[PDB]
């Protein structure tokens, strides 16, 4: 057993220097010393970028470099480009037989101001309850980076359960849109006294409850 | 140097299908090779891998048994035999080559304990959709002010949605292998089930 | 009824007690005066207490291969299947290098494992003879249209009979009681003896001699997935330090079949024995009486329902319909010569009746040999049947 864990995004401007951490829950410094990175451009397939925590590959890019410790591991990417928005994927020994990936990191290179999502959290309709299921859909809008992380709660217990979210995608003005559900039958929403939507973006958070 | 796939496509939750590599460019005898694959929009999840010889196959912990990786080192070729898919098996699959492991282990045999590798070459990749149903219900969300529509459970994509004869969101796949997605009166149109709902939406 | 068809047919008559061998395939039709003709058949043997001393694996099946090695001076390696009691595991040293994945020359340490499933196995019960359940059909003859060779026994009464509970008295619906007196007469005492079951074969073998068979085996404690053993038909292979590899010995259930020659064989079927064995019984018809014998002869004539067949050890049997009133009644039987002089044929179904007259009476009786006469009813439309005995 080894987790690999990632922050969701980085956001950085042009000509700027980078750096991602692929960090490990049951892991060890060998862990770290095996790490290999991918990066995976919109709708390509993932290449190799580092391999053996910090050896990097001919054809890869001399502004590519790694580092590791005995905790962690980092890749850093110095003079950013347009290019090099991707997502990043760190991969390690998840046992000594198996592999395992990190969630990855959506990498923006900054074009345009930053900006916070607004937020709506819709109930269950009415007609929906009739029909015997119960829906909240949580709406996320006009936000840049392109990342967020959406957790959901049952008045103060974080849920995971009957949750699926969209990942981020591009407005008509450029901003990004996400949604998240979660599915619960009638007698589960009027179980509670209430129910939160809760969004972070670059660090801060936005929680809506009905 | 090339990983070409095959055999993607539908299948019925607890259904079965064989994937195919054909690998070129490269003395594939002696590589280790393994399957990756990434559901929809997510990430990247290691599934599989074979030693030169086929004496060592290891999977990943989802992957109970139901995967079976095999090769055929004469015909240059990969396979990856799956039965009781579910809808979390949902995904693009990757074939992929163990390049660096090559410079150490010219064999390509040894199943030493942590070794060191990078998956090199990879495939384009090959679609696998488990879905139940082969081909919505409209929900309003009722409400300046944000008002919307809830589409529900429908198969396949894609739903287009108008107000009035606006943001309509990408659809995610549910665990019951159904879509489902929202707008923000809408007109919901689902041309493959010849479907059309129209919802007045009210404070 | 029963045996009228059987090749192996035994024809025994007491005098007013008497001794009968009774085996599989098998048949005894027993005869007393003033008595009713019995028919008794061995039907079923069943070792009821079976103790599982051993079952042994004849056809194994390697699974799940998994092999993990370390580079010289990086320590033994290690599987969880090594744990894991339904797998087999083996350790080796391999030629380890540059140009193979390893930093410094020296030898490897290798572990290979592998699921062990048992395809075919062979088990040994020790049975005890006081446990040995003989099933016999006693089916009288009571003429009934359906008893003649009728299987199902809804004609005969069903006995069990134990080596020891070997006294026994039987009812047979109106005809009364028999008492049965046995004693098992078999080939080879169960005293040190397995018997070893295959599949559909048994046979009866030496306790340590199947003790010491080389194969894998699970205790009667653990009829069970740890195999003891395993490595008497799992082999592991490397001749040249470069790769372990593991391997199964094939089959030996023919190899079995070939060392159970010098043995005592036994057919079986599921639980249940077809004993070579014999059951020697004795047998008391004092408590045994004819049905009817009080009854009044019928008034009415006879119609022959179906051909005279002669049976294989040269008795005849005749299905005759009532057509008269009177019943419940007593058929009037003879066979005599061509003149009507004298009575000639023995009545093996003795005291033949008519109960219901829509009901035909099957009667058997051994005719003499050459030119007879069987006369079935009395006069008017006296059933006259001529008969050849060569
Ligand atoms: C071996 O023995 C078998 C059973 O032995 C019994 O022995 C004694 C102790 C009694 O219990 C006695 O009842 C049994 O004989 C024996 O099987 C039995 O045979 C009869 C046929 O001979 C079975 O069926 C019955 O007959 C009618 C047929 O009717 C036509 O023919 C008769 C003349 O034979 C005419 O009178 C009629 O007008 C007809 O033209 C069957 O149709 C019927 O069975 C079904 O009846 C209805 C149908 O809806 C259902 O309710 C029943 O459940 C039946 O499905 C009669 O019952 C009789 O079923 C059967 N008994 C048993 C227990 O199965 C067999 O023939 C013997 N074999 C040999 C080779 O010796
Ligand atoms: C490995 O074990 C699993 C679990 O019992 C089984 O389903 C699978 O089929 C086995 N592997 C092979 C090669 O049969």
């Amino acid at each position: 057993q080894s987790v690999l864990t990632q922050p969701v995004s980085v956001s950085g401007s042009p000509g700027q220097s980078i750096t991602i951490s692929c960090t490990g829950t049951s892991s060890n410094a060998d862990t770290y010393n095996l790490v290999s990175w991918y990066q995976q451009r919109p709708g390509k397939a993932p290449k190799l970028m580092i391999y053996e925590g910090t050896k990097r590959p001919s054809g890869v890019s001399n502004r590519f470099s790694a580092s590791k410790s005995a905790t962690a591991a980092s890749l850093t990417i110095s003079g950013l480009q347009p290019e090099d928005e991707a997502d990043y994927y760190c991969c390690s020994y998840a046992t000594s037989r198996t592999l395992v990936f990190g969630g990855g990191t959506k990498l923006t290179v900054v074009g345009q101001p930053k900006a916070a999502p607004s937020v709506t959290l819709f109930p269950p309709s009415s007609e929906e309850l009739q029909a015997n299921k119960a829906t909240l859909v949580c709406l996320i809008s006009d936000f840049y980076p392109g990342a967020v992380t959406v957790a959901w709660k049952a008045d103060s217990s974080p849920v995971k359960a009957g949750v699926e979210t969209t990942t981020p995608s591009k407005q008509s003005n450029n901003k990004y849109a996400a949604s998240s559900y979660l599915s619960l039958t009638p007698e589960q929403w009027k179980s509670h006294r209430s129910y939160s939507c809760q969004v972070t973006h670059e660090g801060s958070t936005v929680e809506k409850t009905v | 140097v090339q990983l070409v796939e095959s055999g993607g496509g539908l299948v019925r939750p607890g259904g079965s299908l064989r994937l195919s590599c054909a690998a070129s460019g490269f003395s594939y005898s002696n590589h280790w090779m393994h399957w990756v694959r990434q559901a929809p929009g997510k990430g990247l999840v290691w599934v599989s891998r074979i030693n030169s010889d086929g004496s060592t196959r290891n999977y990943a912990d989802f992957v109970k048994g139901r995967f079976t990786i095999s090769r055929d080192n004469a015909e240059n070729t990969l396979y990856l035999e799956m039965n009781s898919l579910t809808a979390d098996d949902t995904a693009v699959y990757y074939c992929v080559r163990d390049g660096v492991r090559f410079y150490y282990d010219s064999t390509g045999y040894y199943p030493d304990s942590f070794f060191k590798y990078g998956m090199d070459v990879w495939g384009q990749g090959t679609t696998v959709t488990v879905s139940s149903a082969s081909t919505p219900s409209v929900f309003p969300l009722a409400p300046t002010a944000a008002l919307g529509c809830l589409v529900k459970d429908y198969f396949p994509e894609p739903v287009t949605v108008s107000w009035n004869s606006v943001h309509t969101f990408p659809a995610v796949l549910q665990s019951s292998g159904l879509y489902s997605l929202s707008s923000v009166i809408c007109n919901v149109n689902h041309k493959p089930s010849n479907t059309k709902v129209d919802k007045r939406v009210e404070p | 009824m029963r045996c009228i068809g059987i090749s192996n047919r035994d024809f025994v008559e007491g005098v007013s007690w008497v001794d009968i061998v009774l085996e599989h395939g098998s048949c005894v039709t027993t005869m007393a005066k003033n008595k009713p003709t019995l028919d008794f058949e061995l039907i079923k043997t069943e070792a009821k207490q079976p103790a599982t001393l051993r079952k042994y694996c004849i056809e194994a099946k390697l699974t799940n291969t998994t092999t993990e090695s370390r580079c010289p001076t990086q320590g033994e390696p290690s599987l969880n299947e090594e744990q894991d009691k339904r797998f087999i595991c083996k350790h080796s040293m391999v030629d380890r290098g540059w140009g193979n994945g390893c930093g410094l020359f020296g030898k490897g340490g290798i572990v290979t494992c592998a699921k062990f499933t048992c395809k075919k196995n062979m088990e040994g019960k020790i049975v005890q003879p006081e446990n040995l359940e003989y099933t016999i059909v006693i089916t009288p003859h009571s003429g009934e249209e359906h008893a003649v060779g009728n299987d199902t026994g809804k004609h005969g009464k069903e006995i069990k009979i134990t080596p020891q509970s070997s006294t026994t008295e039987a009812e047979l619906t109106g005809y009364g009681t028999v008492t049965m007196e046995c004693s098992p007469r078999t080939g080879l005492d169960f005293n040190e003896m397995v018997l070893l079951q295959m599949e559909d074969k048994a046979w009866l073998v030496h306790r340590q001699w199947f003790l010491d068979l080389p194969l894998p085996w699970l205790p009667g404690a653990d009829t069970g997935s740890n195999w003891i053993q395993k490595e008497t038909l799992v082999t592991f292979k490397n001749p040249h330090a470069k790769k372990q590899d593991v391997v199964v010995l094939g089959s030996q259930e023919g190899a079995m079949h070939t060392a159970l020659t010098g043995a005592t064989e036994i057919q079986m079927s599921s639980g249940n024995l077809l004993f070579t064995g014999h059951l020697k019984c004795r047998l008391r018809m004092d408590k045994l009486q004819l049905k009817g014998m009080s009854y009044s002869m019928c008034t009415g004539k006879f119609k022959i329902v179906k051909e005279i067949a002669e049976t294989q050890h040269g008795t005849i049997v005749i299905r005759v319909q009532y057509e008269g009133d009177g019943s419940p009644c007593k058929i009037p039987f003879e066979i005599t010569d061509l003149e009507k002089r004298h009575v000639l044929g023995r009545l093996i179904t003795v005291n033949p009746i008519v109960t219901e007259k829509d009901s035909p009476v099957n009667i058997e009786a051994e005719p003499p040999f050459g030119d007879s006469y069987i006369i079935v009813g009395v006069e008017p439309g006296q059933l006259k049947l001529n008969w050849l005995r060569p």
